[PDB]
Formats: C-alpha cells, structure tokens, sequence
RNA sequence: AUCCUUAUGCACGGGAAAUACGCAUAUCAGUGAGGAUUCGUCCGAGAUUGUGUUUUUGCUGGUUGAAAUAAUUAUAA
C-alpha cells in the first residue's frame, strides 16, 4: 500500500474524490495507517483495487489531518471502510450490526471483490441497501 | 475403474470431461486402444509431467498425485493386468495383505 | 443421530382441519411414555454377529448348494430367500451377473485403499467395495423408525407449512433438489459472487420449509418485530425467511386475501338475504392498514336485520347444542382475522375466540354490535375457524361457506401458488415431457418412434337410441417417417366380458403395442411411443418394463388420428375383417418418393383434421374430381401436385370454414393461431375463471403513478386518517335501491298469470 | 490524481461541503490536571544499517533497475488454469448410475473388438420402496381384474409382483391365478417354475396341469 | 444501415419442419413443400449458373 | 442526418477498397506494369486478373499512396 | 487484468441446430432434471457407488420401473456426449498412427 | 479438344468444434522452432510473451400477466 493506492490529504481530497467519480464506485477508507488492523485492510486494498479498477475504486484516508467526517460518520474505530456511489453513502449489510460501515478484516481477495461486487450490483440498481452474500456474524462483530 | 469417479458428479469440469472422453473412445474403440496401450509398454521412456493437489486430512497431508488421463489408460490397464497374473501365479504370498 | 436425542412434548401434537370440525392430537408424552429418536447403534449389527451370521450362511449356502447339485437345479434366489444381505460377502453378490467380470477383477482392496493417492475428493468408504462385497449396511430401517419416531408424516408436517401449500394429501408431489437449481442455474456467465449468493438459495427454500417452527416465540424468546404490509410475526430476524416472507406477499397479497375474503362473505350473504331474515349486508369501508394491523380491529360486514334476532352465546363454527334464546340483537357483524402462526400458535380455535373477546370487550376496537361472529383463518396451516354469537340457520351456511371457501379462493390459491413457487414444490403429472407446438418442431431427429391412438378400439354405432350395436375395433398406431402403418383389428367377441370396458381397452390396447415394438426388430424399434389421449401412458409403462430404453410421450397435440377409421376402404377392411388382425397399411407411398415425410405428416394431419371436423365436405373433396382414380394398393386418390396444393388448401378452408362457423369466430387470427388450429392449441390451453382472476390478483397495478377519510387507531391514539388504494370493494348486491328498483320494471309481468285457489 | 493535485481551496468545511449525512475553561483545566495526578525491532535496525551500507548506489545506478521480470510466469499459469476453471460442463447421460452390468457391457464390446479384429484381417439399487410397491399392487390388481381369462393377466403380475415380495404370497396369488385360467398352459410353466420343489408340490403341479 | 435486403432464412429438407419464420409450414403443408425445394434448388441452380 | 450513410459507408474499409478498385484501370501489361514499378511483388501464385487488380487496391490502401501519387 | 464492469445484460437469445447442439452439451438433459427431481414421501432411488453412497436417482425412472429396478437407458443424448479437445484429438491421432507403425514393424 | 494430379479462390451440399478462434511498433525461429529413438539416428514448423472474445459472435420468428380505441354536433324554449 501507500504506492498503488492514493492517499487522500484532506477532507477536501476526500469530498471532491467522492463527488467526481459517477461512474465508478467510490470506496474510500479510514485508519491510523500505524494500526495492524488497518494495514491489513490496506495491503488488501492494493490487490483488490488492481482487480476492482475497472469498476470500483480505493482511497487511502487516515485519520490524523482529517478529524471532519468522524463527527459526521461516527467514526472512532481502529479502522472503518466507506462505499459512496453517485455521492451517496451505500450501506452495506453484514451480520455484524453495523450496516453504514464495515469495521472488520477480510482475508480473502476473491471475496472482497465478491462484496464490492456486490455493492456494486445494489448500487446500479439503485438500492440503498445491499445483502452481502457472506455472514460476519461469528468472524469479528467488534 | 476409472469411471468410478465420475459416475457421481452432474456437473464435470473440463480434465474430467477429457478423461471421460478418452474412456468412451477406449469403450468405442478397443482394439485402437489396446494397441495404443501395447505400444506405450514397449515404447514410451518419456512421460509428461504430473500435476499434484495435496489432500488434506487434517491429520497429514500429500499426496495426491494427477496424471494426464491418456497415461492414466495404460497405467490402469497395466495395473489390472498385473494383479490379474500375479493373483493367478500367486505370486503375493498369503500374509500380504 | 449418533447421540441420545429427546423430543419433548412441546413439538410432538398434530392438528387436522376437517369439514367436520377441528381436531387435535396432543402430546400427552410425560414419564414411560417418550418418544427417541433412534441411533445408529440400534440398527448396525455387530462384526462378531455379522461374522458368526457370515459362516453360517456359507455353510448353508454350501449345504443347499451340494443338495442343488444333488437333484440337478440351479439355486432359486426366493428358495434362498430368508438371507440374501447376510455374509461377507454377502450371498447377493454371487448371485449379481457380473460375478464373472469382477471375478476376473482382483487386486480391488488394495487397488481402492491404495487410491487416496490418485483422486481427491475423500470418500472413506475405501475399506470395502460396493461390487464385490454388497451393501455393508441396511438404513432403509433408520428412515421408516425415524419417520415413525416423530409422530408420522402428518407430525412431521405440521412443524412444516406443507399445509398451506393447500394439497388435501401427499400423493405425486415432488422437490426440486439444492444441487438441481444449483446445477440448473449453474451454467450461465456469472461473478463469483453472483454464485455464492446464487448458490445461497437452497437454504433458503429449506428455511421457508420449516419456518413455521423455525420461527417461533416459544424458540426465540425475543423482539418481535411484525412483517410490514403483512399478518407476520417475525421472532428474532432470519435474513432468508424474511426475503422469503416477503417475496410470497409481493404486492399487497396480504390485503388482496383479507379483502378477498370479506368480498366472498358478502357475495354469499347475497344470496342469504331472506333465507337469513336479512335486511342489509354491508361491507364497510375500512383502512387499508387494518388487515395487517394486529393491535385494533373492526367489524369487516356489517349486518342489518329485518326483524329482532335470537343469538346465543359465543361458540365455535362446529358445536353442537346452541340455545339461542339467550340474547336479542337488532344488529350484525362479522369480522375476518386473519393470521399467519407457527407450530406452537397453530390452533386457530383458542386464538380466535381470545381475540374476538377482547376486540370486542375492551379498547379501542369498535365494532357497530355486541353479538357478532368472528371468522379467522390460519394462512401456513391453512386452517380456518369461526367464533362469536350465532343465530338459528347461520352455522350451517357458514360451515358450507368456509368449506367453499378454503376450498377455492383466488386469493388463497395465489397465495399457495406462490408458496409453491417459492419451495419448489409441484403435483407430479407426467415426467416426459409432453408434444406441445413447440416440441413439434421436432418429431424427426432420424430417431424412429410410433404414434398410439388407441380412441376407435370400442365402436359402437346407433341409429335414430333404438338400435345400439358393437362394431369392431382397431388400434391406429404409424411411424410417419417410415409411413407404415400397423393397425390392428380387435373382434366384437373379445368384448363379451362386458365388465369394465372403459378398464379393458386401455390393457388390451397396451397388449397391443408391446407385442408389436416387441415384433420389430432392433433397428426399427421405436425410440418414443406418443400416446395421443393421456390414459395409455400407465397401461403401457406396465408392458414397457421390458424394454427401458423407450420412452413414453403422451401429446396434449390432438391428433385426428382417432378419425382415421374414415377412410373408406380402411373402414371397409375393418369391417369386411373377422378375428383380431395385425394388418400393415402404408399410408405414405406416393408422396413418400414424391415428398419429405415432415410434409407427408403435415398434410396427412391436414387430411385427416378435416375429415375428422367435417366428413361429408371431405369426402366431396376427394370423390369430387370424376378425373381421378382411387388404386387398390395406394388406397389414397393419388393426385399431380399442383393438384395435391389446391385440394389441401380446400381441406384447410374447410378447417377454418366449419371451425369458424361452429365455435363463430372469424377467421382472421395469425399464423401461430392457425397452426394451433389446425393441429393442437396445446390441447387448447384456456386459463380457467379462477386462473384469471388470480392473475388480476397477482398483476401489480400496471400504472403505479381516490381518497377516502377514514378514523384510525395509533398506538394508544386514535387519529382520523385519509386513506389510498383499495378499500372499495363492496357487496351491497341485493340489497338497499339498487337491484330491488331495476327489479320493479318486471312487475307488470306478474299479472299475465292470475290464479286462486 | 487530478483533484489530488488541485490542493485545497481553503476548506469548504466538507461536512456540508456534500451535503454529507450523519446516518468553565478553568474548570476543565482543574479536572484535566485532577485525571493527570490520579493517572501518575532489532531486525529492523539491520534493515537500518544495512539501509545505511546502501549509500555506496549513485544516483546514475538508480535509475537503472530490472523493474518486474516475473520468474515464475504465475501470469501464463494464471491466464491457463483460469482458462481451465472457466467453465466446466454438464455430464452425459451414460453417467447416471445404472451401470447395466458388465456382461452386457463386456460381451457386447468384445464382439466388436471381433468384429475390428477381423475387418483388420437389481444392480447397486437400493431395495424398492412400500409405497412404490403398493402402487405396482394396485396396477397390477387392475389388470388382473380387467380381464381375469387372460394368461399374460397373471403372469405379468405374477412375475412382477413376484420381483416385489419375493415371497410365496405372491407365488400365492399367482396359484389363484392359474385357478382361474387354467385353460392355458403358461401360466402353469411359469406357475411350476415361479414354485421351488423338486417333487412334493411341483409333481402336483404337473399332474393337475396335464 | 440498411442498403440491402435483410436476408431470409435458409431452408432445407432438414431445416423443412423448424422454420416457422415464413409462414404456411404447416397451414399449407406441399406449397410449403414446393417452397423450401424450390428455393433450395434455386440457390443450386444459382450456383450451376455461377460456374456456367 | 449526423454520420451520413454514405459517409460510414465510405469509412468502412472494404468499401474504401471498392472506391479504389473503380479507379485503377484493368488491363494484363498495365496492372502488371504498376506492380514492377511498385517493387511489390508481379505475380503472385496462383491469381486470376481481378485477383491482381484487388492486391492493387489493397496496396494502394495500405500504403496510403494512389495513382496519381505514383505516376 | 480487471475484472468486468458487474452489468447484467439479456444475452440475446439465438437458438438452432447448430446452437443448440453446442449449448446441449451445457445445458442439463431431460434426465438430469428428473434426476434432480426427487418424490415428497417415498425414499428416492438412490445408487451407492463402489466410490460412494451419496448419488440419487431422484425420480429420473418411472416408478413402475423403480419397482422392476430395471432402471433404463430412455432417452439417450448424443448432443451431450461427452467428446475429446483437439490437442487430445491430434495425440490420439499420433498414437494411432504410430501404433499402426508397430503393428506394421 | 477430352481426361487426370497438386495448390488457390469462388461457392452447392454434407458434417465436426468453438477449451477454441484470433491479434500483436513484442522476442526468437529451416543461419533449425519444436519433438521423437531400437542410441545407430529419425521428423521438420512454429515456439516464447502479452492480450480480446470464449456456458459464445450478427440478425430474425412465435408464445406469453413483460408491455403497448380518432372528432363532432343537431332540438320546440
């Protein structure tokens, strides 16, 4: 990570990088970036953002510059993961109980591109909300 | 033999169609493959490669050992061929088990 | 179950619906009296057993063998009955025909215990062979005890919604397996998780299965949380059911079924009317929302008497002893509740009567009268229930009512189709698929198969019903592409049974076409054999047996074929014809060489579809021209070709001309129509009334983009509140100015007949 | 990268930049001070130093490396499973488990291994289930009652049901059977065959058949 | 773009009974007859004066 | 309208090929004669004149030089 | 390489002795539908494999041919058949060859 | 002038497959790619790399709860 996947410096990065892209799906993260959790997340996210290019797309945010959207997303976490198509928040359902965002790791490429896949789908179809294929119930829920 | 496993699967991936295919053609044609199989015996020193999945049992793992479905004719003819002559010459004595 | 397994009386009690009433089978199950579900360890038999049982059936087997030897027999597999699965190996697969083979084969135990190594997927069964050994174990037992282990099938379903699928018994009914939708859409160009999710299904249709008692209070002791725009409780959340849930009430079915309802009780009040003493009945107009609102109710049909009425006390819609002198009531109304419940909330009795007492004792639920009578029905035990205060001659109508009711309504028929469609549940009817249209594209793949009409094989001819007499029969069976035809020729004495006809044409006729596929040898032995009426299709299977590799298709194409005794001299050699005679017809000779055999049929059956809608015309076609000759052994009036156009494009104007004049439709229509004419319409497929008015039902309101005002109750409030869709469905049918004012212009019509006594 | 190098206009505060949805000083320094005075690698560092050996590369030696070059062509290997996992297939029909036998797979193969020679010169099923049975019972009764003359009448069933119960309840009805037909004499052969004596009964059976 | 005609289909004696795309292969069973053979037999005829 | 018919047709390459086909002169020395000056290759084969005159038009349309521009 | 842009599409439809053949080998056959259904109250037909015990027969043969345990070969597809790739065509073609170099040796 | 052999193109027809068909400002390749063998030697044409489509490519037909009846103006007061 932090080579492929730009890093957003500002809230302004973040606003403007969420509203330019129509086509795409914006999927734009938050993390300390010093966090184990987070890098995980972030070493993930260069694979999956060359496979999801075509389509979909990831954004480096750390929380340190940017304390904006955490008042506003409610974001503590030791990491959180953002999906915004047409410049609107798409909620993801896990069985974690948080539908907005997702705080948990995923081990698995062929998966996170299943369920960016799968936004993806709700997304052009407009749903506001989309049924993730896989549980998460039993795996972190934190 | 080889059949054994396929006769379950409904749905066959493209080796396991391949394998099939070569078996159907040995039912269609056996004198063209037992001649193909009497001439890998006699000839053939060279083999192509063998690709392997390892299975897992949790307890211990490998081999699994795959071989190109057209070798794997010849080796099971030759195989059954081979029991068949040993068991009739009792060759493997009583306590082998 | 490999481990000890209690079932408590909480789920044992089986209800049924009746037209009698209502009965339930409780439990009861305290103490020495419990039911287990039975482990493995009951049915597999130990080795010292399995082996002491193995040397003595060899030693018998040995024994009965020297004394087969002794008076010159083969051993008979039911003289060596008794033990055919006992032994290692067992004395099955001696007596299995490829003994000799697998003799041939060994090496096999250390062959299949050695080949872990070459395969992958792990079946631990190496340790033996299906062939050489047997079946090593017998669980056809396990099954039957673990049926009978849980209070029977009906036990069984009653944790199941089966009962709303609304089937009187489980007769032909069949699943559609996980790997068989997951096979069936598995071939398409799809993400992985487009396969994961679609393969997430199967569970699915497993979760709405069981869900009655999947989801339940009693289980999940939780939240509850009701369906939106429907009667569901939902104990704890189940994302499968819930989607489920929602896709079978697509599109308001909820309300369609409470409005549905309520529309069928006034239709039928009237026609109540006198015969009840009944002044109005009137479907009031009532929110939208209240059908699934479970919190308040009111009084669906309001009931208006012409004089006082004597009703007794609250009872059931099946009792028995009802004084009805108890109390007077001017006013009447009925109520439909209606309930989706689970395994434990299944009695729809207990439920109806609670509620209907408290509905109409306390809170906010309004109701026009004290005395009324409160209809319920339990939608996944599709159960039904009527409570309140009855009066003298209402009970039994009622009890007729509901009867029709839940044996045929549109809304709760959409509602079982949908459920069908939603378990993959369907009525068995025929597994080979039936000639329609489209099948008929093709009926030569080069693969040869018969045609069977077996409708001529009972003749009998009146004139003027003074003189009724047999003629003899036939059986029209042709292979078009060869176009022989083999008929045969069934004599009158052959019916001298006289018991059963209808029963022993259908065997004899089977008779028939066994003996005749079986006469043919291996290379015009026919593929398939079309049945043209669907009945042959369980007399032949029977006669089929023999040979598997046919396979039986009956056509809903009707075919004129049963007109084929038309012909003239075709129904003369019957006639002129004794004892029964197998006689070889070729029907296709001419334009046999002249033309292809597809064209061959399609004009025969043009031929022979006129002859059958009308005889006379047809026949003043072909015996029309003086020109032309009838041979002997062409038996057709062979035509040039040219002439052969017109004279079929006459048959098809007199298809459309006496088709058209008799059912009086102008002959317009397209060209599928006329296909479909002349040859099948798929059996002439029409939608029945129940058919169309489900699929108004079912059809969403094409254009999705009046008010009418309405008092509501919120939680603790009540609120007037403007309402939307519909509410507008009203009965009002005999009743009030309407109907009774447009009868008052036949009255002058009474006066023509005047007479006293 | 275009709005990554834009910078900034100031801010526009972005939390209504969007429209982004959500889904006494003393004091506080007293309080602060209050939760103060009550609250009171090594392989890396040869990555360090060896960080530090790197100083010997000139700039000129940088700009020239042998950037990718994958040696294990995991991108061809990868591109020819894909093309192998891609799609699969739907089995024939000769893979339903029905297997004949092999007597008739090897004598009917072998004759034509004969015949290139010489140009060049119940199974594994499991047990029938009751239900199925009594739906033969019922057919089987059906066409026995159609008509009761007819010899193939009780020898089909006979036979059939026969495969069914195994059993001299069977072989019962079929001893019925030839009470009402006997007339003809197949159904008592397969009457005295579907019989297993070698005189007691069977030579009975003969004697009331001739 | 639509410069020329949109080609029909190619019947055969094969081919004869699945094209329901023309009309009369059923309804008019030998004209039909003497339309798939004579166009099968004008498309032979075209090639012979092709050679020709 | 927008993208006139006769302009994508013109722009569809075979058709771009006929255009030129039309313009080049069919004759035995002539065609030949332009294929030796050409330095591309005189005969090819097995070809039958109009064969020739097409690997003309394909030169001349892969090349982007007509025959004006040769001679 | 990037994965496609997940956008359904109709797919056209086509159909055609040539289409359908090469689509008949994909799609599933008449008697694996039947096999894939299975009877509500009766146990279905199930075949236990020398490799297995886990295939069902569903309700694929008729149940007077359940009873008989004939089972059947019915309608046999030869569209469905399986078939060899073209690399296997060309080796096998190789070791026919060759094989008849020896039977001439 | 007739007949015949090879190759090419044009097409009638008959089939088989598309897990295959391609493309490349790419590398190498009869100045030998790539393989066989009886150990003596034999065959001689693509191979490597990247990439597109590939349960398919372009069009049609039918069935269908997928869906889609113009304007105008006349009474005795």
């Amino acid at each position: 990570a932090s080579v492929l996947l730009p890093q957003l410096r500002t809230g302004w990065h973040v606003d403007q990088a969420i509203v330019t892209e129509t086509k795409r799906l914006v999927v734009i993260r938050f993390g300390r970036k010093n966090d184990r959790q987070c890098m995980i997340m972030d070493e993930l996210l260069s694979s999956i953002a060359e496979r999801v290019r075509n389509f979909a797309v990831i954004y480096l945010c750390d929380i340190d510059e940017v304390s904006d959207f955490d008042e506003m997303y409610e974001l503590t976490d030791p990491m959180t993961v953002m999906f915004f198509y047409h410049n609107k928040h798409m909620m993801c359902d896990f069985g974690t109980g948080n539908n907005n965002k997702l705080n948990f790791i995923v081990d698995d490429k062929q998966e996170m591109i299943d369920i960016l896949e799968t936004i993806f789908r709700g997304a052009r179809k407009n749903k506001g909300l989309v049924v993730s294929p896989y549980d998460y119930n039993h795996k972190r829920v934190s | 033999d080889l059949k054994d496993v396929y006769a379950s699967k409904v749905r066959l991936n493209a080796s396991e169609r391949e394998e099939l295919a070569l078996i159907e053609e040995a039912y269609d044609n056996p004198h063209d493959t037992l001649n193909r199989i009497k001439k890998y015996l006699l000839t053939q020193r060279v083999f192509k490669p063998v690709d392997i999945t390892m299975m897992e049992n949790y307890q211990n793992i490998s081999p699994v050992y795959s071989v190109d479905p057209l070798e794997k004719i010849t080796d099971a003819y030759l195989d059954q061929y081979l029991w068949y002559e040993a068991d009739q010459r009792k060759l493997f004595p009583n306590w082998i088990k | 179950s490999a481990s000890h397994i209690l079932i408590p009386a909480s789920d044992l009690s089986w209800s049924k619906q009746t037209d009698t009433g209502i009965t339930h089978f409780r439990a009861g199950m305290t103490h020495e009296d419990e039911k287990l579900i039975p482990t493995i360890f009951r049915y597999i038999t130990t080795w010292e057993n399995e082996f002491l049982d193995s040397q003595r059936v060899w030693a018998e087997y040995a024994t009965k063998r020297q004394e087969a030897i002794q008076q010159n027999r083969r051993l008979a597999f039911e003289e060596l009955e008794g033990s055919w699965d006992r032994g290692i190996p067992r004395i099955s697969t001696l007596f299995q025909r490829d003994r000799h083979t697998l003799a041939y084969d060994r090496g096999h135990r250390i062959r299949r215990e050695f080949k872990q190594y070459s395969l992958e997927r792990n079946s631990p069964f190496w340790w033996t062979n299906s062939h050489h050994d047997g079946k090593l174990w017998n669980l056809n037992a396990y099954r039957t005890d673990v049926i009978q282990a849980l209070g029977g099938i009906e036990t069984i379903l009653e944790h199941t919604l089966f009962k709303g699928t609304g089937f009187n018994s489980w007769e032909g009914l069949f699943w559609e397996k996980a790997s068989g939708f997951e096979d069936s859409m598995q071939f398409k160009k799809l993400t992985h998780a487009q396969r994961t999710g679609l393969s997430q299904i199967p569970n699915r249709r497993f979760t709405l299965w069981w869900s009655p008692t999947i989801n339940r209070a009693n289980v999940y002791v939780g939240f509850l949380v009701q369906l939106d725009l429907t009667g569901i409780f939902l104990h704890g959340k189940i994302p499968t059911l819930k989607i489920s849930l929602i896709q079978i009430f697509r599109a308001h079915l909820w309300q369609k079924i409470h409005e549905s309802i309520v529309f069928d009780i006034c239709q039928i009040l009237d026609g109540e009317l006198d015969v009840l003493q009944i002044e109005s009945v009137t479907k009031e107009t009532v929110h939208p929302r209240k059908s699934y609102k479970m919190n308040s109710s009111a009084a669906d049909i309001t009931m208006e008497s012409v004089h006082e009425w004597e009703v007794s006390k609250p009872s059931l819609l099946h009792e028995t002893n009802d004084s009805f002198k108890g109390l007077i009531t001017n006013k009447m109304w009925f109520d439909v509740q209606l309930r989706y419940g689970d395994y434990d909330s299944h009695d729809i009795s207990r439920y109806v009567r609670a509620k209907f007492l408290d509905y109409t004792t306390d809170n906010v639920s309004m109701y026009p009268s004290p005395t009324g009578v409160m209809i319920g029905i339990d939608l996944a035990y599709n159960m039904y229930d009527a409570y309140g205060n009855w009066f003298n001659g209402l009970k039994p109508l009622i009890q007729n009512s509901m009867r029709t009711i839940m044996k045929a309504n549109p809304a709760l028929y959409v509602l079982r189709e949908r459920i069908r469609k939603g378990l993959q549940i369907y009525q068995s009817s025929v597994q080979e698929p039936f000639l329609n249209s489209s099948n008929y594209a093709e009926l030569f793949n080069n693969d040869i198969k018969l045609f069977v009409d077996d409708t001529n094989v009972y003749r009998v001819t009146v004139h003027k019903n003074v003189a009724t007499k047999a003629i003899n029969g036939c059986i029209f069976t042709l292979n078009p592409k060869t176009g022989h035809l083999f008929l045969k020729i069934i004599h009158t004495s052959v019916w001298a049974g006289q018991k059963r006809l209808s029963q022993l044409a259908k065997w004899k006729t089977a008779e028939e076409v066994s003996a005749l596929v079986r006469s043919l040898p291996k290379e015009e032995q026919p593929k398939q054999i079309i049945v043209t009426r669907k009945a042959m299709l369980d007399p032949l299977e029977v006669h089929m047996l023999d040979f598997p590799n046919i396979a039986i298709r009956p056509t809903e194409l009707r075919l004129p074929f049963s007109a084929a005794m038309s012909i003239d001299k075709l129904s003369d050699v019957v006639m002129k014809a004794t004892e029964p005679q197998m006689v070889l017809f070729n029907i296709y000779d001419d334009w046999l060489d002249r033309i292809s055999s597809y064209t061959a049929f399609s004009r025969l059956t043009l031929l022979l579809r006129a002859l059958k809608t009308n005889e006379e015309s047809a026949k003043m076609i072909l015996l029309s021209d003086p020109t032309i000759t009838i041979k002997s052994y062409h038996l057709w009036p062979s035509f040039t070709d040219e002439q052969w156009i017109t004279i079929e494009s006459q048959m098809r104007d007199l298809i459309l001309t006496e088709y058209g004049r008799k059912y009086n439709v102008n002959i317009s229509a397209l060209t599928q129509t006329e296909i479909k004419d002349i040859i099948l319409g798929q059996n002439i497929k029409a939608p029945s009334v129940k058919r169309q008015k489900m699929a108004e039902l079912e059809a969403a309101r094409s254009e999705k983009q009046m008010k009418t005002k309405t008092i509501n109750a919120q939680g603790e409030e009540i609120v007037v509140v403007a309402s939307a869709d519909y509410e507008s469905q009203t009965f009002s049918s005999k009743n009030e100015w309407r109907k009774s004012a447009i009868a008052n212009t036949l009255l002058y019509l009474r006066l023509k007949n005047i007479y006293v006594s | 990268p275009s709005f990554l190098d834009q910078e900034p206009p100031a801010g526009y505060v972005p939390g209504i930049g969007r429209g982004a949805t959500g889904f006494d000083d003393e004091a506080a320094n007293v309080f602060k001070t209050l939760e103060l005075k009550l609250a009171q690698s090594n392989v890396k560092r040869q990555f360090a130093d060896l960080k530090e050996s790197l100083a010997a590369v000139t700039e000129s030696e940088w700009m020239d490396i042998p950037d990718a070059t994958d040696f294990t062509r995991r991108n061809k290997r990868n591109r020819i499973q894909e093309q192998l996992n891609r799609k699969t297939y739907a089995a024939p029909d000769s893979l339903i488990p029905g297997n004949v036998d092999l007597n008739k797979l090897t004598e009917e193969r072998e004759k034509l291994l004969q015949s290139q020679i010489d140009e060049n010169l119940v199974n594994s099923l499991s047990d029938a289930t009751l239900e199925d049975l009594q739906k033969m019972r019922t057919i089987l009764k059906s066409y026995r009652k159609a008509d009761p003359t007819n010899p193939q009448g009780w020898i089909a069933s006979a036979r059939l049901e026969e495969k069914a119960r195994k059993f001299s309840v069977a072989k019962k009805i079929i001893e019925n059977g030839c009470q009402e037909c006997p007339r003809s004499s197949d159904i008592w052969l397969e009457n005295i065959r579907l019989h297993e004596s070698d005189v007691h009964y069977c030579k009975t059976l003969v004697a009331t058949a001739i | 773009l639509g410069l020329l005609p949109k080609p029909e289909p190619k019947v055969k004696l094969s081919n004869m009974m699945s094209v329901f795309e023309n009309d009369q292969n059923i309804t008019d069973p030998t004209a039909w007859e003497k339309v798939v053979k004579d166009q099968v037999d004008l498309r032979k005829r075209k090639h012979l004066e092709e050679n020709e | 309208q927008n993208e006139s018919t006769a302009d994508i047709l013109k722009q569809l390459p075979h058709e771009r090929l006929q255009a030129v086909l039309e313009k080049i002169p069919e004759e035995d020395l002539e065609v030949r004669r332009l294929l030796s000056i050409l330095k591309k290759p005189e005969v090819v084969e097995n070809e039958d004149v109009q064969q020739r005159r097409i690997r003309l038009a394909e030169i001349l349309m892969v090349d982007e030089i007509d025959l004006e521009n040769i001679n | 390489k990037a994965l496609p842009i997940p956008e359904d599409q109709p797919k056209k439809k086509r159909a055609g002795r040539k289409f359908r053949k090469y689509k008949e080998k994909f799609r599933l056959s008449h008697v694996r539908q039947l096999q894939n259904r299975m009877e509500f109250g009766k146990q279905e037909q199930t075949v236990l494999d020398s490799y297995g015990e886990e295939v069902g027969l569903g309700m694929s043969n008729t149940s007077l041919q359940q009873a008989v345990g004939a089972t059947s070969g019915s309608r046999r597809s030869a569209g469905n058949q399986a078939k060899l790739t073209k690399v296997m065509k060309h080796r096998i073609s190789e070791a026919n060859q060759q094989a008849d170099e020896f039977l001439i040796s």
